[PDB]
């Protein structure tokens, strides 16, 4: 989804594949709904 | 841009007409125009690609002169013709795709790919075929500023917006009086619902008033109106405003009474419909208003009293809905539809080579996010890319 | 008439074929067409408009022959021509308009506005190119008393009709049994309902037979049939047989049985389908009879046995439901269709200038009340105005 | 095959162009083409009929030619023309009826009627007037082993099926959990139902993944994805897998959350959309996978908390629903559609003259039976029938 | 249209350049154009007046050509020109005005005067000296489909609306929380206030939001931002919402913290500024959001601790605010600045000639209503009137 509809550069990509905080945080700061939705998915899947 | 439609129709006519055996004069004119296209295009470099991950190709033109001296067609002529038109269609589609993923904020109808920027030089304006189809027709026209028009079946005009509003509220959510609606695609389904069935309101009739504003002035639309909430007719469990409470709505349906639809334009009322059902025609509008009354029955037989207790504890709620579908129309701006294939090609060609999003277009060409904030620059950029999509659409379907 | 479409096509080809750079050979026939036309026009003076509040217009044909040009004509000729072209399109638009609002109980397949009758004079016979669109061709064929043809995507042929028949009815209304049908747009939704679920009918079977007649005869239709009605399957409060009280309806929907669909024409069984769902084909018909059977459940599970006791008190009633959608069809007569806006264009040009509508059309171009009172004379009038509207579309979007 | 389209397009040109009033230079080359055709026809003989009620017809060719001296057209011209045109349209229609009702176990790329068999002969190839139509162009460029396309609106490509999957079943059918689906036309309605409402399931979550395979390669799918399951939101008496029992189903809808969709191509992720509604596009896929979660509201309201108790008994059963509608697509194999009549015409012409069910087509032109068990051989034969049906559609109406 | 600007500038150049003594070479272009003009303008008559209070005036052209063989100018030559100059400038004025008054509901970018209607013909196209002023240039650009540009000094783009908003209200106003804001001329002043100074609130912080959308997007704005509300800084007595009584205001100013100003484009952040005041810049924005938090101070000298008693009764009120001023800007449309007499002149002449109200211009030229529902047709007619008023401006004084 990300590469298709948001055209991240190769640098941002190889950061992602590492799960690199820089790109994840900067993307949330740009508010891509996709990334926030994934993190919300993770949060909700925590059902104590 | 016109040169692109020229080359497109050139290649399309070469693909369909000229095959061995026919009469020459039946194709001779076409052959002459094709040969002139060749003569004038040979001897110029064209550099496609150079952004994103899309391949960066070069193009050189030195194709010879196809013979006009023949009278009946041989297999070798069409052999060469096919061998060459393959090259040409590949060229045209690559330059199209390249122009696709480009944009700007100033002059949103301007050339943007280097191939086209070179090509719109006047020394290629001596090969142009016609303007036969619809999209390039409108492009040329709006360039000359007469009236515009595109024919749409099911014009997906509104965004998706599932919203509701409350007129009489309760903290326990047990005396609701308000409205719900779902507006998306081409369809609008808006319903007004009540719990007390006007047991406190004057004259036993409850009024509802609802608005839907559009963002472009459509034209000459047929609209079907049907008396029901075709998507609000089942028990529901819905969040409240801040999403801290969930409320229960169990419907029963009546007729909508004194149904008053008004197509308004420019702060003025334009056209009316009262108690007319089924299919209607509207000339020119940008806003729809639906004012409808929900009536209490005057007499009730044994079955009904359980449905409506005169006291405050209620179980079943009354509701009346309207279904509104704009069947077909013609737009003075550009829109998508359900019967063409422009949006799909735009999105696909943007999706493939991982083009970094531009500063103007919205992400993923999300149509609804576009429509919610239709702005003229984005509009003209749409029109541009849609003409280019049509161009591509005649060459490799 | 023929004059109208001939000139409209020549003006369309003018607006769309005169662009700078084409060979002088691709246009020679076109400019000679135009020259013949104008030569005929030199001498004609016309007065039009004035029924309703339509403006009065006087038209003077005074321009000289178009400019003869070199190998590839240039923009000077383009501008000089398109000026007179603007004037000509203005003329023809007002022409179609002045023709659009006139009606007569007598003849009127032929022209009725005297301007077109001047066009009907032999002096305008030389001005004629051809016919390429369907409607003019069916015009000429009806001028030849032969068969016609019209392909509709979802034709609109049904009269707005929401009505029900009563078989087992009580002045108190809690032991009902019968059949309720909604005819609307290009849809039919029938539903056979019972309250006792056929406890007293032999074989635990209850029969239903329903018949829809149409006002005009269709041909070679494709029709989708889905086995659950999608409009009547939810609770309702319904008016009385006298229009003075209300009863309740709680539905439960089952798969139907003995679904038997017949396409009939004058008492002859032309087509019959047994329990076939999906899209079907019908060769030729004008009426549809649906027969089906509501069968009491042979065996039932614990939850179900609460749905049909052998007693009188009932809180859920059974119903079979059937929906029928004519996806595409072919008609010999002229019908308002979905995709095109011909009905819409007609009604818009009728209303926009507050024209008091004729003595035989309905008030305000209400279409379903029209087809309810659809006559052969009205058929022919609608035919002619649809013709002239399709002409109007050709030059002004 | 091309020869027949050439003939019939020329016949169309005759029907359309030679009508009193034309300058001869506008038809000159058409006249030469028509005379060349008639010459090529003088010198052969044809036989038709020989299966079903289709009668044998013996066709000769000994005709006269049309004059080329005229400068403006007179009536006797088109009279003597229609004289021959009657014979030629009869011949082409008879050819169509003959071939449409033939088959071949494999290699259906060729016609099997003596007519076309001899008609594709060398001495006939001179008449290749053009390939103006779309399907003929597809057929041609197919002969050259090339990639094609066809643009259809709301095609019927999904295999029809009305069945349901249970994942937690008890014989008494008072505690059930599973998935329901309906796939017909261009509609997929899919729902998931839980009786425990995920009060016992891990993490208060239920998962449903549903796999709909498409039997033929699609391209450029515009779809509408909407949060309802309309046909799956009302009580039902459904047969179980027992084939001897019947169970109850009373639904209520919660919001289908984490709705995720995957359009796959031969088993690779192609398009993947997540929490997005309205219009949507997929580029190139062959199967659809819908994954969605069902969630119990952690917050409630009394009227809500009554229906979903902490106990095992249950009267309301939770259900989530999704609607998928494929509006228009581009396909690479011939398909049945919602905007043309080829399937209908071929089924009609087969049934008409009592064609015994051959060894290739499934019985009765049941489209669903055909599509669910698609085969290359059958798509070849259907390609044949559809191209020639389009052929037939041009002349006879 | 173009011809009117041409003539006006022509006469302006005459007035400013044709003066005694000069070299005829200095005025060569001018007299050349002037003789071309008189060549075009003889042999015809023009009419004005009648609408509003403008008297019908007829205008002719019989002046003879003007000398060219001179060496240096004499006042004789000057008045020989001037006696004609007067007539022509007055006719320009009158045509300007008789156009100015006109308005219509449809097709307003074009002119509406039979004078200009006759001007549109080919016979007048010879006349053009120059097109180098700004407004005619933007005109010709919105004719040539290029990105238009209108520069402005201090534009009156914000509509007038001075209203307040509450988040918490007491019927006696002994406990409040809300905002006030006045947006006038070209500046906005917002101020959020609380009586408790956010003592009960969480973490001693009270948020405030306020948004402003614009009806026309702007470009390359250089905005100025001063943190205060000088307009809301003094004790006021203000009228309640229902309209029976008033309430008090005695605020005391703090400085706002975490002041965020967000210039968003179509729901996309383009400029964001925190922790900063003074002059800042916005490249492409149309939606302004001002969000600011009031922080109860950390620690206060006793005279302050007297101000915000932690107990319930409040004896002073807290407030923090912003002011946003637009100095220079660039837009796509026509606007009202504080340095052009276009808006002034048009309103003044409409008044002086006392034209009744028409359905486009709201009554009394109240710029509030004008800019309130700014929309296409209004925009076009406004561009027209501004253009023609600028045409007038250089000469009228």
């Amino acid at each position: 989804n990300l590469n298709d509809n948001y055209g991240i550069s190769r640098q941002q990509a190889f950061n992602l594949l590492r799960s690199d905080p820089r790109v994840l945080r900067e993307f949330i700061n740009q508010d891509n709904p996709i990334i926030r939705n994934r993190i919300e998915q993770l949060i909700m899947q925590c059902r104590l | 841009m016109d040169v692109l439609y020229s080359l497109s129709k050139t290649l399309k006519d070469a693909r369909d007409k000229i095959v061995e055996g026919t009469l020459y004069s039946n194709v001779s004119d076409l052959i002459q125009q094709f040969n002139q296209m060749i003569i004038t295009m040979n001897g110029n470099e064209f550099q496609t690609g150079g952004i994103g991950n899309l391949p960066i190709r070069n193009w050189n033109f030195n194709f010879g002169l196809l013979g006009t001296t023949l009278l009946n067609l041989d297999a070798n002529y069409v052999e060469t013709a096919r061998n060459t038109i393959d090259y040409f269609v590949d060229f045209v589609d690559n330059v199209c795709m390249d122009e696709m993923v480009r944009e700007s904020q100033r002059n949103g109808i301007a050339p943007q790919s280097d191939s086209l920027r070179k090509l719109s030089a006047i020394k290629f304006k001596r090969i142009n075929f016609d303007n036969s189809s619809e999209y390039i027709e409108n492009w040329n026209l709006q360039n000359r500023r007469q009236r515009t028009g595109f024919t749409f079946h099911k014009p997906n005009i509104f965004p998706y917006s599932a919203s509701f509003t409350l007129n009489r509220s309760q903290p326990a959510h047990d005396n609701l009086m308000g409205t719900m609606w779902l507006n998306a695609g081409s369809e609008i389904q808006v319903a007004g619902f009540d719990y007390s069935c006007a047991i406190n309101a004057p004259a036993n009739i409850q009024q509802f008033e609802h608005i839907v504003p559009l963002r472009r002035v459509l034209t000459t639309a047929t609209i079907t109106l049907l008396p029901d909430a075709e998507r609000f007719s089942f028990p529901r469990v819905i969040n409240s405003a801040d999403g801290a409470t969930t409320w229960f709505f169990n419907p029963v349906i009546l007729r909508p009474n004194n149904v008053e639809v008004e197509f308004l334009l420019n702060g003025q009322i334009i056209n009316t419909y009262q108690a007319r059902f089924g299919t209607i025609v509207a000339r020119n509008f940008d806003t729809i208003r639906l004012s409808f009354q929900l009536m209490r029955p005057p007499n009730m037989t044994p079955a009904v009293a359980v449905l409506f207790p005169n006291a405050q504890p209620f179980e079943h709620h009354a509701t009346v809905g309207l279904t509104l579908r704009i069947e077909s129309a013609v737009c003075e701006s550009v829109l998508a539809d359900a019967s063409e294939t422009l949006l799909a090609n735009v999105t696909s060609v943007r999706q493939e080579y991982a083009i970094p999003v531009g500063p103007v277009f919205p992400p993923g060409m999300n149509w609804t996010d576009l429509i919610t904030n239709y702005s003229p620059s984005r509009e003209d950029n749409l029109q541009r890319v849609f003409t280019v999509a049509s161009i591509r659409s005649m060459l490799i379907k």
